[PDB]
């Protein structure tokens, strides 16, 4: 009827009155519509969904890349299929061998999974918190030191930043 | 995406955030009522006798079609100013109370 | 309704004189909480989503105004990679995974509700699951496909209209299971190992020898702990039984607060695109028809500039909540320090 | 000399970056038909280029106006940084510390200051314990029907010999009256033993 | 008694700045005909 846009259109459950033709959301847009010949309420719904990232080891280094659908659950609305897709609760990522082992954090892709450029090709894994380790505990045990070390750490810290003045008529 | 919206030909380590997913339209729908007579162009601008000013006359448009063009060879007008609408959109929308 | 004067508190006066002194003869044992926010959501923001959406002349419109879109999307990621470090410097202190032995013999005190639980799915504790319990968050998960809000399910659930503008949110880098891991591995240390996990390596030492030095620390000679070591037993074991009961009873509000705000601001967000801003209508449909492009672009930049502005000032607020986060997460892992892996 | 300071470098860039792209966002039309003056005010007369004056000016405030907001906010966070460097400079710098791992991880001994640009790095002298051994111990004595607990330290045992050291650092002596003191008799320490 | 607290006067003294800033920062045009709203409503219609 004049109303121009783009989406998806399918059949809907609301019921409007004789006097209604359109339906807005309340971000005020137009979500449903009375067909003009039929009749038929039909619902809106937008065309583009769901975050991507792209993960890379530096173009100083390889082009190869590994994308990171956020959105999607395959077991699609995908670029590309190739070869190693793997699904991590942070979405579906393409592009990326998975392996057994565990590392400490590379790039971090998310919930636990981080991603790495091995072997060239790019992996993905679960990160290692850290070495296991046991205690002989006892009631009655106890553990003396015969020996010592000195240290000597650094620790950095910032302390001031550049003064800087503008003049506004002169921007 | 990346190299143009770092605004760099080189990409260091890491992972960055692209655009979201966009799906292209692939067809294009148009879905106006079933209309198939033409409004009264010819008892309008071609009446016999008009109206006085103060008491002016009104007309109510009903269910038609609004083709302005059969207008092209019949009267000029030197007179045409829209006002909530461009004149390029006319034959592309429905009207509500005319 | 009624008002009144606030009272400050009990009036209370003290026996003071010259040659006279107080001094105790029991003492008691008490277990408090201390609630500490270390992060928030990370979020993400795709501006040509959420001031455009799919119009192609407000997207070509908006190109002169890019390096806006850059600048917001540059200090929601600082915000992004700060809470990740926030939570490492909180929980990540040690890097060595203690397990206690099955030797749960430590001298009378019970530590069962606040070890790990091998009957779960997860490892969590007792009390670790009784506080999961208590705050409500927003997102049950991180994946929302998209056939699965399709309809008019949209713009009735939340996250699929905050999604459906561009507003993204990550999850962390952490799990929840390996925060738990991480916990473990302290609560481990320190009762097998008292304070010397966190100077070097862990040296075993009896349970009540630990206590014992810990008495010498606040000025109480050993043998006061050596010959009331049932009853102070049966005290630690009765607080931490009143803190499971407190809470599975009834809260934590200031954990709750930060999920609050963070999807208060979201859902401003996407309020506010019911706007004009001073145009003639706030769709970019009814705009785009019924109006041709040299003056439909006038109306399309007032859009611009609202929505814009819009943006800027979510950017603005929330990078000033990560600076109080942040703020809340270096007194948390100065607490780990000083309080857990030592005597304060 | 090998190969960083990440974290005073980060400083330097993150200010340059900003003062950049306010140099950059002079390019932006803002809805005006040029992003120059000399372009709107050359081919147009006054009254109506001050439209398009108008909105450059206003898209150039607001310009000025995000930088120094970000601005101030990253002084914030400096100027909580400053402060976390004072503090460390008066308490182990100034003295010992005894707040674990303020000062470095171990038992700090000292702290040396140096002078980085735009910061301060710490050098941190702290002492680790190492090479530990088993032993085996016991609360208390049992000498006389009496119950003697170690003044400063620990009752080990070789295996079949008894001492009291320190608890840092094994340093075995014999156990007199001197080292220990009593409280009570033998009836009620859990673990006490006879020697 | 003698003679300061400076930094418990600078905590109201920047307040009560920022509070008048606000009110002469009624006097702009902002790029407008004037900055009263009764010139404007008066001698100009409504659209
Ligand atoms: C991808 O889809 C699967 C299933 O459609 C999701 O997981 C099911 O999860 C339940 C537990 O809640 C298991 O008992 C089923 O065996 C799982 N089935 C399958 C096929 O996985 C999964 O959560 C989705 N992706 C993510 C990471 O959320
Ligand atoms: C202290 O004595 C214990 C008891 O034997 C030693 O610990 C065990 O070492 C073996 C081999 O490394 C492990 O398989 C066990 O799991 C350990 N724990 C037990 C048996 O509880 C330990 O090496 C001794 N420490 C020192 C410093 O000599
Ligand atoms: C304590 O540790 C030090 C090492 O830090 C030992 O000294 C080393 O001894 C070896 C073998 O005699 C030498 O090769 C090294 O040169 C020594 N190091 C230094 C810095 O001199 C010392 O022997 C240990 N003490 C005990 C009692 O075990
Ligand atoms: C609009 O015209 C269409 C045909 O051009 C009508 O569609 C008919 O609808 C009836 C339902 O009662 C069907 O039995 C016919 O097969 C339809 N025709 C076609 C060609 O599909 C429609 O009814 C008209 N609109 C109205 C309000 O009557
Ligand atoms: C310590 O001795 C003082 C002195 O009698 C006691 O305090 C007084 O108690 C009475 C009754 O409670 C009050 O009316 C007085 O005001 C108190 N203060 C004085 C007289 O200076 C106190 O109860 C004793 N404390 C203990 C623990 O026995
Ligand atoms: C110190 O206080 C404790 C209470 O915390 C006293 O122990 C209580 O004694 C009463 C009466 O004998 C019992 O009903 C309770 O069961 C005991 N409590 C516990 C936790 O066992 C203890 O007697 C006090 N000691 C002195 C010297 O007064
Ligand atoms: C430590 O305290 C817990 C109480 O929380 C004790 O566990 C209960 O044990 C009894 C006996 O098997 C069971 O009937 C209960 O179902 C357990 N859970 C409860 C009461 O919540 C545990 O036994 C104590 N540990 C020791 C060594 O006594
Ligand atoms: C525990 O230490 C004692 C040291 O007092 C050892 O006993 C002495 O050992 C030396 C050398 O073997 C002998 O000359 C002495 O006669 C022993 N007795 C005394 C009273 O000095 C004892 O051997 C050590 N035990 C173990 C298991 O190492
Ligand atoms: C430590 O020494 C004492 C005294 O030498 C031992 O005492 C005996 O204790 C039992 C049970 O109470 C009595 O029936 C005996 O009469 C006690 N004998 C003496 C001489 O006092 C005690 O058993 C020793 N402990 C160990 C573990 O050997
Ligand atoms: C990346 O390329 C630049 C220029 O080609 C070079 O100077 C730099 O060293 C390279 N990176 C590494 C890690 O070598
Ligand atoms: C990797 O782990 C999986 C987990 O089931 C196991 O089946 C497999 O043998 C391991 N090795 C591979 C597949 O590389
Ligand atoms: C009206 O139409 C007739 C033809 O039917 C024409 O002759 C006459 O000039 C027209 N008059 C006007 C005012 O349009
Ligand atoms: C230590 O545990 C053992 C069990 O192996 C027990 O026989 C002994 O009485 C306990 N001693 C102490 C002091 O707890």
């Amino acid at each position: 009827n004049g109303l121009t846009g783009t989406g998806v259109l399918t059949e809907s459950n609301k019921k409007f009155l004789p006097f209604q033709q359109f339906g807005r959301d309340i971000a005020d847009t137009t979500d449903a519509v009375r067909d003009p010949q039929t009749l038929e309420i039909l619902d809106i719904t937008p065309c583009s969904f769901g975050g991507v990232s792209v993960i890379t080891p530096g173009t100083n280094t390889s082009n190869q890349v590994a994308v990171l659908y956020q959105d999607v659950n395959c077991t699609w609305r995908v670029y590309s299929t190739g070869s190693n897709v793997f699904q991590t609760r942070a979405g579906c990522l393409i592009g990326a061998e998975h392996v057994n082992n565990s590392y400490e954090c590379d790039i971090p892709i998310g919930a636990g999974i981080c991603a790495s450029y091995q072997t060239q090709s790019i992996i993905a894994y679960t990160m290692s918190l850290g070495a296991e380790n046991s205690v002989a505990y006892s009631n009655n045990s106890i553990a003396i030191p015969t020996n010592f070390t000195i240290s000597v750490t650094t620790e950095i810290l910032p302390v001031s930043m550049t003064k800087t003045s503008v003049d506004c008529t002169m921007y | 995406e990346t190299k143009c919206t770092l605004k760099s030909f080189t990409v260091e380590k890491g992972i960055y955030q692209t655009s979201n997913f966009r799906v292209q339209p692939t067809e294009s729908i148009v879905r106006f009522p079933n209309i198939t007579n033409l409004c009264p162009f010819g008892e309008v601008f071609n009446a016999t006798r008009f109206a006085s000013v103060y008491a002016w006359n009104r007309k109510r448009i009903s269910n038609c079609v609004a083709d302005y063009s059969v207008l092209y060879n019949s009267a000029s007008f030197s007179t045409f100013k829209c006002y909530g609408v461009s004149p390029t959109k006319l034959n592309d929308l429905c009207f509500t109370n005319v | 309704i009624i008002a009144y004067t606030m009272s400050l508190g009990a009036e209370n006066s003290v026996a003071y004189s010259n040659n006279s002194i107080a001094i105790p003869t029991n003492f008691t044992i008490s277990v408090t909480t201390e609630i500490l926010p270390v992060s928030m959501t990370k979020t993400s923001v795709d501006c040509t989503m959420y001031i455009c959406g799919d119009s192609t002349e407000c997207s070509n419109l908006l190109l002169q105004y890019g390096s806006f879109c850059t600048q917001l999307n540059r200090a929601l990621t600082g915000i992004a990679v700060e809470q990740d470090k926030n939570t490492q410097e909180v929980f990540a202190q040690v890097k060595q995974i203690y397990k206690t032995p099955p030797i749960k013999d430590f001298g009378g005190f019970n530590f069962s509700q606040i070890l790990p639980d091998p009957s779960k799915p997860s490892k969590r504790s007792p009390i670790e699951d009784l506080l999961f319990n208590k705050v409500t968050l927003a997102d049950a998960g991180f994946i929302k496909q998209y056939g699965d809000c399709l309809g008019d399910i949209a713009a009735r659930d939340l996250i699929c209209a905050q999604k459906f503008n561009g507003l993204t949110v990550l999850p962390p880098l952490l799990t929840d299971e390996m925060i738990a891991q991480y916990t473990s591995a302290l609560l481990a240390g320190t009762i097998t190992s008292g304070w010397t996990f966190g100077a070097g390596p862990a040296l075993q030492i009896p349970f009540p020898m630990q206590m014992a030095y810990r008495f010498n620390g606040i000025g109480v000679t050993q043998n006061v702990l050596y010959e009331n070591q049932k009853l102070i037993a049966n005290q630690f074991n009765s607080a931490i039984g009143k803190i499971q009961d407190s809470l599975s009873s009834t809260a934590l509000g200031k954990l709750q607060d930060v999920v609050n705000q963070n999807a208060q601001a979201l859902n401003t967000l996407v309020k506010q695109l019911s706007s004009n801003f001073g145009a003639i209508s706030s769709v970019l449909n009814d705009i785009l028809s019924r109006l041709d492009p040299p003056e439909a672009e006038v109306q399309i930049d007032r859009l611009i500039t609202g929505r814009l502005q819009s943006l800027q000032t979510y950017v603005t607020q929330q990078l000033i909540r990560a600076a109080e986060i942040r703020a809340s997460a270096n007194l948390a892992a100065t607490k780990m320090s000083e309080c857990v892996l030592g005597q304060s | 000399s090998s190969t960083a300071l990440g974290k005073l470098q980060d400083v330097v860039n993150q200010n340059a970056q900003a003062l950049n792209t306010l140099v950059k966002q002079l390019s932006s039309n803002f809805g005006a038909i040029s992003s120059v003056l000399n372009d709107i005010l050359s081919r147009l007369d006054p009254p109506e280029a001050e439209v398009q004056i108008d909105r450059l000016i206003t898209g150039r405030l607001q310009s000025l106006q995000t930088y120094v907001t970000q601005q101030l906010i990253r002084a914030a966070e400096i100027r909580a940084s400053a402060n976390l460097a004072a503090t460390k400079m008066s308490e182990c710098v100034l003295g010992q510390s005894k707040r674990v791992d303020f000062c470095g991880k171990g038992y700090h001994l000292m702290s040396f200051p140096q002078s980085a640009p735009h910061g301060v790095v710490f050098l941190h002298v702290t002492y680790v314990p190492a090479q530990e051994k088993n032993f085996t111990t016991a609360p208390a004595i049992c000498h006389d029907g009496k119950a003697h607990f170690p003044r400063e330290g620990v009752f080990v045992s070789n295996g079949t010999h008894w001492f009291v050291t320190q608890r840092n650092f094994y340093e075995p002596q014999i156990i007199t009256t001197d080292n220990t003191f009593v409280s009570g008799n033998c009836d009620v320490v859990i673990g006490i033993v006879n020697n």
